[PDB]
RNA sequence: UUAGGCGGCCACAGCGGUGGGGUUGCCUCCCGUACCCAUCCCGAACACGGAAGAUAAGCCCACCAGCGUUCCGGGGAGUACUGGAGUGCGCGAGCCUCUGGGAAACCCGGUUCGCCGCCACC
RNA sequence: AGUGCAAGAGCAAAAGAUAGCUUGACAGUGUUCUUCCCAACGAGGAACGCUGACGCGAAAGCGUGGUCUAGCGAACCAAUU
RNA sequence: CCUGUCAAACUCCAAACUUACAGACGCCGUUUGACGCGGGGAUUCCGGUGCGCGGGGUA
């Protein structure tokens, strides 16, 4: 299915789970990469991946680029590097699909997305001043799995 | 200060906790006084579905009759710091509580501007088993 | 207290001294209430009326000012409480009150108790109030007979302080025949 | 006081936004009538903010419009300063146009129609699709702004 | 709306703030008004009679009466004259 | 109000805490069951009768802000959102400008440990 | 929590619980609103009165069924008082 | 404790705005009689478009 049947916000938020079954689980594996067992504080350097269109993001997608971006962290950091990824959106818009004509057309229950407003941090990184261009290198994959256009922002490092 | 502050004993509460009666008759010996029959609550498997009716029965003494049923009744137990309350109340046993308080306890069981008594007239354990262990008996 | 969405009573009902239920439906009467209360050794009538920051008391009695007449015994006891009502009662005609209804607080509505003493001295000071006649105690109750009877049971004088011996519920006459008298500095 | 020339036309205009212009006596395209300022009047202007062009106007733009455009409340007759004296409170058009900017009275007070049937403007407008700080012609003007727009249309 | 009874969609407008929530003050449920006087209309949550149809809820009516121990007030739903049955505990003087 | 009663508003009044106060005065705790009355058993309570003791409770007075609440300053924020207008921008979801309104969270500093009415009373 | 049953709402010296008593789940007749916003329309419903007769309570007062919003039916005809 | 996110059938908060009543200004009415009231005659009960706010639907 395409994303631009789900990309834009035109529909009322549908989140309430006491009201809706059948909601396919997440393909999301993890939101929390890297050391985790470490704080974000411990490094010098944080970069956000930043989207510039609000937009709705499916989980399949969200799985892609968290999967592409965090498997080249891996492979130019190690199964263990000195590292650590966020992602900060977890999709709570449930998403339907009418799959009898326009009759009786409410869709029936498909997937789910996650809202993310313009501007916004889908994800952030920390590492070394070292690691810092691989990791940058990892959103570039990142970005190129979901809808919108982003910026790779860069927040505390100083050293340029 | 202290005669306003030295313990006393509101009540001594006897009660069999039975299940299902003809053992008013031994407390109204062992007390002095009319037992009260006990009602349940919530249906039970233990073929209890019977909410309201008898499964025990209590007395509750107060001033003479408690004090010379405890003289009678503390001698068979031996008192310990566990079985005592974070009130300054115990229990041991046919179960035997005493009820143990400061003088004007009043001021929480009466109608009007009743109000809870401020945590500092509140009796202690350690106050408690010092006024009773002061009183025929020992400690833990 | 807990937070935000924590309910506090109002703060008469913390206190424990307004029942709100039974002032309701005593104010839906639109009459005057009698307002009939008592301490350890008082007792207090007062003729309560509605007002826009709060009750109004018309005229009142206290056992305390009793005395003022002509009385030397206790102050918390049957005769009292009656002789407090009909005092309570003339000081509430004086000031145009004509009828009233019985707020007790929340004392019980015991048969022949004082807040029903008080009520019937109340009535007999030509209070029109909705009352039951076997509600109320027997007369030589409230005389205080059944005092005299209680230190006949003697050995030991029953007041301390020296009232006198056998005390005496003529008092009560004397002063009630006091009080119903026009003369009497209200 | 403030001077309000309706810019735009009746069609296509809320009816609420419509009747307000109509209450502050305006009816048609390039009618000009002159309001105080108070808090009532206030929210009246604010209102048709967009369709119309307002501010106020210099004692001497006063004078040339109100010699120009003012009217009797009846008839045809030439409004001048024997006009103004022989029929107002004033000795002449000055004297008028000094004490509606100072609000002391009104063109109906004084025999005269509250409205000023004005001209299209000379050299034309800048433009009713757009606000004063945006390069047009409505809403709010300078002295300065609303003297030039009142003359072009004298 | 899916039914039409006289609660159809008043969960707002009937439901107590919180801290308001509990038996309601006796002296409003007293309170007298003259006839001519301007009255709110204004349904208390926690007092289950002497109500008036909630879709009445913010009128400005006139007292000319009462019923019994009620009031009778007259409003003006959109251009219709009505007259409203409700007691003081749904009441509250205008000004 | 050197301690009371009935209230209005119903936490600015809650929660917690510190200090002070009572010989025939007040409120209490308190003493006590012949009576009225009372406990499905208990004068515990309710009710009645009363003053040996006490200010330890309560209560009243003075006060503390840690939690909760109210209002206020400064910051967030004229931001978020928004009524009116536009041949302004954008492929588009959408955004911008002018005009008139205008938050919430949160942080920091203050305020708040009730206010008021009637009656009675060294 | 409980309050018979959807949902939303109401309720704590109670609208919940227990005990005891009681039959107002009563007869007659209205006002008003609702049904049907505005704006005419029936049955049905509700709130609020007057009259009669009662229950309980010391009394104010409460009781026109169940805390509130669903549980309903024209004319003709029959049976019934 | 710290750290990551939400709600058409959530709300400790909370607009713009809509709305009842009143006063003020404006406008209007008392020969153009308004507001209100009674009566005669209808037509009408396939609508459409833009803009704002929507709900369904990939559209
Ligand atoms: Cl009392
Ligand atoms: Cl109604
Ligand atoms: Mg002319
Ligand atoms: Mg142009
Ligand atoms: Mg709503
Ligand atoms: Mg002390
Ligand atoms: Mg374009
Ligand atoms: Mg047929
Ligand atoms: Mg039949
Ligand atoms: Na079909
Ligand atoms: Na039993
Ligand atoms: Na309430
Ligand atoms: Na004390
Ligand atoms: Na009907
Ligand atoms: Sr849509
Ligand atoms: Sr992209
Ligand atoms: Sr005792
Ligand atoms: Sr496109
Ligand atoms: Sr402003
Ligand atoms: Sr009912
Ligand atoms: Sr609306």
């Amino acid at each position: 299915k395409p994303a631009s049947m789900y990309r834009d916000i035109d529909k009322p938020a549908y989140t309430r789970r006491e009201y809706i079954t059948g909601i396919p689980g997440s393909k999301i594996a993890q939101h929390k990469m890297g050391r985790k067992q470490k704080d974000a504080d411990d490094y010098p350097v944080q970069i956000s991946l930043i989207v510039e269109e609000t937009v709705q993001l499916r989980h399949g997608s969200l799985e892609a680029s968290r999967l592409s971006a965090n498997r080249h962290l891996i492979k130019e950091l190690g199964e263990e590097g000195d590292y650590k990824m966020t992602l900060r959106k977890f999709p709570h818009q449930v998403l339907r699909e009418n799959k009898d004509g326009m009759r009786a057309a409410f869709g029936k229950i498909v997937g789910t997305a996650a809202r993310v407003q313009a501007g916004e941090q889908l994800f952030t990184a920390y590492c070394n001043v070292e690691d810092a261009e691989h990791v940058k290198e990892a959103f570039r994959r990142a970005y190129n799995k979901i809808t919108p256009s982003c910026r790779i922002d860069s927040s505390p490092a100083g050293n340029a | 200060f202290h005669e306003m502050r030295e313990p006393r004993i509101e009540k001594v509460v006897v009660h069999m906790g039975i299940g299902h009666a003809n053992a008013e008759d031994i407390l109204g010996e062992i007390t002095g006084q009319m037992p009260v029959r006990t009602k349940a609550k919530r249906t039970v498997g233990e073929f209890d579905i019977r909410e309201g009716d008898p499964i025990g029965a209590k007395v509750t003494l107060r001033d003479e009759m408690a004090e010379e049923f405890l003289q009678t009744a503390l001698p068979l137990a031996e008192l310990a710091t566990s079985q005592f309350d974070d009130t300054g109340n115990f229990s041991f046993g046919l179960d035997v509580t005493v009820n143990l308080v400061r003088p004007g306890y009043r001021v929480a069981k009466r109608d009007k501007a009743s109000r809870s008594i401020p945590t500092k007239h509140r009796l202690n354990p350690a106050d408690a088993v010092a006024f009773i262990e002061s009183t025929y008996d020992v400690e833990v | 207290a807990t937070g935000p969405r924590y309910k506090v009573p109002m703060r008469r009902r913390r206190e424990a001294r307004t029942d709100y239920h039974q002032r309701l439906r005593l104010l839906k009467s639109g009459k005057p209430r009698l307002v009939a209360r008592k301490s350890n050794k008082h007792v207090r009538a007062q003729l309560v009326t509605l007002g826009p920051n709060g009750d109004d008391t018309l005229a009142s009695a206290h056992s305390s000012d009793l005395a003022e007449y002509g009385w030397e015994a206790p102050t918390g006891n049957m005769p009292s409480a009656y002789l407090t009502g009909l005092l309570a009662g003339l000081r509430a005609q004086e000031a145009g009150v004509e009828e009233a209804v019985l707020d007790i607080g929340l004392n019980s509505p015991t048969p022949g108790s004082k807040v029903f003493a008080i009520q019937e001295g109340a009535i007999d000071a030509g209070l029109d109030i909705p009352h039951n006649d076997d509600v109320l105690a027997d007369w030589q109750r409230t005389r205080g007979a059944h005092i005299a009877e209680y230190d006949e049971q003697l050995e030991e004088p029953l007041y301390s302080g020296d009232f006198d011996a056998a005390d005496l519920p003529e008092h009560f006459d004397e002063l009630r025949e006091t009080l119903l008298d026009g003369d009497i500095e209200l | 006081m403030h001077a309000l020339v309706q810019l735009r036309g009746e069609v296509n205009m809320h009816t609420d936004i419509q009747d307000t212009l109509e209450m502050l006596n305006i009816h048609h395209v390039n009618h000009c009538t002159l309001v105080p300022e108070t808090d009532a009047y206030r929210g009246m202007v604010a209102k048709v903010n967009d369709f119309v062009a307002f501010g106020e106007p210099s004692q001497e733009t006063l004078e040339t419009v109100l010699a120009t455009r003012a009217e009797p409340l009846e008839g045809d007759a030439d409004v001048d300063d024997e006009w103004v004296a022989e029929h107002t409170d004033y000795d002449d058009i000055s004297g008028l146009a000094f004490a509606l900017l100072s609000e002391e009275t009104t063109l109906r007070e004084q025999g005269l129609s509250p409205t000023l049937r004005l001209h299209p403007p000379r050299g034309g407008h800048d433009g009713v699709k757009h606000p004063v700080k945006e390069g047009g012609q409505l809403g709010k003007h300078d002295t300065e702004g609303i003297d030039d727009l009142l003359e072009a249309m004298r | 709306p899916s039914s039409n009874g006289p609660l159809e969609g008043t969960r707002g407008k009937l439901k107590n703030k919180p801290r308001d929530r509990g038996t309601s003050p006796p002296q409003r449920a007293v309170e007298e008004f003259d006839d001519g006087e301007k009255v709110h209309l204004k349904i208390d949550p926690s007092v289950p009679n002497g109500r008036f149809h909630p879709r009445f809820d913010g009128q400005t009516g006139t007292v000319e009466g009462k019923q019994g121990d009620a009031y009778k007030v007259d409003i003006v739903d959109g251009g219709k004259e009505k007259t409203i049955i409700v007691t003081a505990a749904h009441l509250r003087r205008q000004e």
